């Protein structure tokens, strides 16, 4: 936060160029792979973290290593390691399992095959580290848009306060969007939710798309850890192969014949501005976003 | 135990059958080099208009620092720059013994990171292809001396013959698909340039010659269209089509074609002709193995209640008792191209990645545009026109016909459809009117 | 031999860098040819 | 001759009952092993 | 387009690849001193190698149709396929599975 | 008239073919000295012929009911008839190969 | 179903000029046809939805 | 064959020459 | 490192 030049009480005395972009005046950086070359696809193997090459006037130096978000991951495990611990406490092989000997004794014969696989588990015994599962982190719940679900031109429960104190100005929450995944201080395509499962086939998040939280932590889980490599690369890719493309089916911009209109002095042309609201900017605007989604 | 070369139209159908690229990868390259040549033309024009203007904005006056810097700035050549030996060699490993990467992806066109354009890098799509992975597999390389093949008796991934590889030997054995790419991308540079010196809106000198006599607004001399042996339009690959032609009346004039339709086919059987080297090396009995005999020694230590198991294994001895090559999995079909990507930033006010370059343009998309009618046609041959050919074995393409034929997507797709000197070896669906669909 | 074709391969790699070394070259010229004229 | 893809038809039905064919042949062809001992014990016992 | 390419695919994967791999396996069984079921085994292995790579590729376009309005040509299409569709899917799968 | 023509196309199945191959049949059998065998297999190759070409005239037309925002209830319509739909093509299916 | 929720545009104001007067089509045009029809039917239709 | 036809194409290049030259002297 | 271009910023 402390990052952000939009938090900044004092405005930027010099050119952009000295800032990395409008939300990050230095850049955190991107994985890089063990050659200290850009790293893309978390196929290969990135390990160390690095600046991006991007520079538009400087190459702003980076603050974290990315092992902050892992090392918290560590340190958490670390920590449960006690309690699971002493909850473990051979166990494959106990007393107990004899029991039913004097029970089926008392029974007789008629049911000796409700007893079979006990007597299994018996005749193996004379023939032949654990971490958490269910802790419920992931019923938890995190929305960006609750800050401006309220505003409108009147706006309504349940945070309709933020509005009164606001004035029904919302701007200086949209920066904290653009903050959480870059909309639309650096456009308004934005960073999906980086999901937490296992995934060998992720993307890194590149350019000043990797300044932000959302694109930060996306970038920061698949540096990989001399520990342990968890993660096994997809032996069946380019076996099943899916070749979907997202740019037949987009609407692109058109230029509207500028049809001017003059009211007793005043020459516009409405034509134009019918054409690039209604269709360039509300019609499309919507068909790429249900296309991003898609994407 | 003791006893019980390659025709050139027959490589059409290797092509794509839903498991080789190449064609797609070819086209990919091609129309970025279309890319490259024709982004460089409007860079240039677009500059030189803006320093004949230094007295006023925006490179004059008070220019925001970044239009200050485009105004300062000279502009490179894309071609040159953009290689593939270089990046493979960059992605591989020096050392010799380790596992090799399984793919290598190439962005078009390659700038380095003292490069300013960085962010256009991947621009005019990206190409990729995978590493030979037969050889990837550990066959006991050494840094310095001497490697052998598999043969038979032991893990191989090659053939049933072992034969004795350098260090020098090895390494350029990894460089066949560098080189393949490479020697594909020398070979369409001449077609590309062609390409782009033919369209009258890149011919940035002020021409006042013959503006009636162009085959389109795009191109003044028409490539032109596959011709039958007969010598009539080829318009569908049913009959067969061998010549290339022009079509006489096109816009009130018939105009001379500059290519025979063979130069795409070309790039594609020199592809051929130095991969067969490479793949000949790595099949290098086969027929007979000493590993079907070893089994009845264990057989032997064995025992006779598990005869059932060696049965497929008697089969594969009692039977030997009685008893042209393409590339496969290169991965240059999973390469992209989308030719919007160059209007993509533009609208009301200009968004990512490529911001910059429509600060440049001022947000304006003539020029590019102008590149997109060069690739595929839309607009200047109407708001619709040619779309991403269908480089698979289709024995039911339809050649383009008129000015649309004057396009790159056009061109490729007709191209794809003439027959090589060689007999031909595509066969056709035997069947077409048993099942027919009739929808308007 | 095997070799052999390698080594002619590798050949006609080093011609080919040689002609992109003949290309690196044949862009500057025209650059310094825009601010002369 | 058979006119349309009726033919086509024939043409899968022929390999299937190949298969099904090869298959009978098979199993049929290898009963031998629990099939013969029983009648060994029958004409020598 | 889209219509064209759809039409020649789910009319081309019976007959042209079903005939190929019948007339592959007559050559191979009708040579001379060849053993005859590796023959047939490599034979179902042409089938178990292009009968689900047509299945993925029918993935791929019946996806890849997502046109807005009238997409459901490929819900229409499909489903009064899906009989004889498997009819040969089964078919293939089936001959390799015995074989 | 598109739906017109879809019901005309979904009622002359069983009836008008089914009925007038019956019909050629009990003709051809009725005769003595037409040997029967080949009768059976006459009518039966004719029989899988119509449920065939029916078969694939339902495709050409199920395809080409993309009629926006009702295009998708003719396919409601070829979905609530698969299963009777279904049995007439069983029946001359199953017939085509026995006879 | 926040996933898809719609967000509150900005538009950039149409100043047009009568004689003596001036106002934004632009912007009270994407308020009400897209801010205030578009928006309110989707987000009735979410609102249900969930 | 490449030969024969790109021959041919220059055979039949040669006629159109007369009629640009043609339209230049209109 | 930085601390030597924020402070050269500040300065010019």
């Amino acid at each position: 936060v402390n990052n952000d030049p939009a938090f900044s009480t004092t405005t930027s005395t010099g050119n952009s160029k000295n800032d990395f972009s409008a939300i990050a005046k230095q850049q955190f950086g991107v994985p890089y792979k063990s050659s200290g070359e850009v790293c893309t696809e978390y196929q290969q193997v990135c390990q160390t973290w690095g600046s991006v090459p991007s520079s538009t006037g400087s190459t702003t130096g980076v603050l974290f290593n990315g092992t902050e978000f892992l090392g918290a991951i560590n340190d958490y495990n670390g920590i449960m390691m006690p309690t699971l611990n002493l909850i473990r406490q051979s166990k494959e092989f106990d007393k107990k399992s004899r029991d039913f000997i004097a029970e089926a004794n008392a029974k007789g014969w008629i049911m000796a095959g409700s007893y079979f696989f006990d007597l299994v588990k018996l005749n193996g015994s004379a023939t032949e580290d654990q971490f958490d599962t269910g802790t419920g982190l992931d019923k938890s719940s995190f929305d960006p848009t609750q800050l401006t679900k309220p505003f409108g031109k009147t706006c309504q429960d349940p945070y309709s306060l933020l509005c009164t104190w606001f004035q029904n100005k919302s701007d200086k929450l949209i920066q904290i969007q653009s903050l959480i995944d870059g909309v639309p201080a650096l456009g308004q395509d934005g960073v999906k939710q980086p999901d937490l499962s296992d995934n060998p086939q992720r993307q890194s998040v590149s350019g000043p798309l990797s300044s932000t939280v959302y694109g930060f932590v996306n970038n920061s889980m698949m540096v990989q850890l001399p520990g342990q490599p968890g993660i096994k690369p997809l032996t069946f890719a380019n076996l099943i192969n899916f070749k979907v493309d997202t740019s037949l089916y987009y609407m692109k911009h058109q230029d509207f014949d500028c049809g001017r209109v003059k009211i007793l002095f005043f020459s516009f042309c409405l034509g134009r501005m019918m054409g690039d609201l209604f269709y360039n900017y509300v019609f499309r605007y919507v068909y790429n976003f249900f296309l991003a989604i898609f994407g | 135990n003791r006893g019980g070369q390659a025709d050139p139209t027959k490589s059409l159908q290797a092509a794509g059958s839903s498991s080789s690229g190449v064609a797609k990868g070819a086209l990919t390259i091609l129309g970025g080099q279309i890319c490259m040549l024709g982004l460089q033309k409007q860079l240039q024009a677009q500059r030189d208009l803006y320093l004949s203007q230094s007295k006023s904005p925006p490179c004059g006056g008070n220019p925001t620092p970044e239009m200050n810097t485009f105004c300062r700035t000279a502009i490179p050549d894309f071609i040159s720059t953009v290689n593939f030996v270089k990046k493979q060699n960059d992605d591989t490993p020096k050392d010799l013994t380790a596992n090799q990467p399984a793919s290598f992806e190439l962005d078009m066109p390659n700038f380095d990171k003292s490069s300013p354009f960085y962010f256009l890098n991947g621009i005019c799509g990206t190409v990729k292809w995978n590493n030979i992975s037969a050889l990837n597999s550990t066959n006991q390389s050494d840094n310095k001396g001497l490697v052998t093949v598999g043969g038979a008796g032991s893990n191989s991934s090659m053939g049933a013959n072992s034969l004795n590889i350098t260090s020098s030997q090895l390494q350029t054995a990894r460089l066949s698909r560098a080189i393949a790419i490479q020697q594909m991308y020398v070979t369409l540079s001449t077609v590309a340039q062609v390409m782009v010196n033919n369209d009258p809106a890149f011919s940035t000198t002020t021409s006042t010659g013959n503006s009636k006599n162009d085959f389109s607004a795009i191109a003044k001399q028409q490539f032109g269209v596959p011709y039958k042996s007969s010598g009539e339009v080829c318009t569908e690959y049913q009959q067969v089509c061998q010549t290339w032609g022009s079509v006489p009346s096109s816009t009130g004039s018939t105009t001379g074609v500059l290519f025979n339709g063979t130069e795409f086919l070309g790039a594609i059987n020199d592809y051929n002709g130095i991969m067969m080297p490479t793949l000949n090396l790595i099949r290098q009995s086969k027929e007979f193995d000493k590993k079907s005999r070893d089994f009845i020694a264990e057989a032997n230590a064995k025992g006779w209640i598990m005869a059932g198991s060696y049965f497929f294994d008697l089969v594969k001895l009692n039977g030997s008792a009685t008893e042209d090559q393409f590339d496969t999995g290169t991965g240059l079909d999973k390469s992209s191209f989308d030719p919007t990507q160059l209007t993509k930033p533009f609208g009301k006010t200009c968004q990512d990645p490529y911001s910059l370059l429509c600060t440049w343009f001022q947000n304006k998309s003539d020029k590019l545009i102008q590149i997109q009618s060069l690739i595929d046609g839309v607009p200047a041959l109407g708001q619709d026109g040619v779309k991403q050919p269908d480089l698979s074995d289709n024995p039911q393409r339809q050649s383009v016909s008129g000015p649309l034929s004057s396009t790159v997507y056009g061109f490729v797709n007709n191209s794809m459809m003439v027959q090589l000197p060689g007999q031909p070896g595509i066969k056709p669906l035997t069947f077409a009117n048993l099942i027919n669909f009739k929808v308007d | 031999d095997a070799a052999s074709s390698a080594e002619q391969l590798q050949a006609i790699l080093q011609k080919q860098n040689e002609q992109l070394a003949e290309q690196k070259y044949q862009q500057e010229i025209q650059q310094r040819t825009s601010d002369m004229l | 001759g058979y006119t349309g893809w009726a033919g086509v038809y024939a043409f899968f039905f022929s390999i299937l009952i190949y298969t099904s064919m090869y298959l009978i042949i098979v199993q049929k062809a290898f009963t031998l092993i629990a099939h013969l001992p029983d009648k060994v014990l029958r004409w020598i016992g | 387009e889209m219509i064209n390419s759809i039409v020649m695919a789910f009319l081309m994967i019976p007959l042209q690849g079903m005939k190929d791999i019948f007339i592959v396996g007559v050559q191979t069984l009708t040579q001379p001193g060849i053993n005859p079921i590796v023959a047939l085994a490599n034979m179902g292995t042409m089938y178990i190698n292009f009968s689900g790579t047509l299945w993925l590729t029918l993935l791929n376009m019946a996806v890849s149709s997502l046109i807005p309005l009238f997409g459901i040509f490929i819900f229409a299409l499909i489903m009064m396929a899906m009989p004889l569709l498997m009819a040969w899917i089964g078919t293939m799968v089936s001959i390799g599975f015995v074989t």
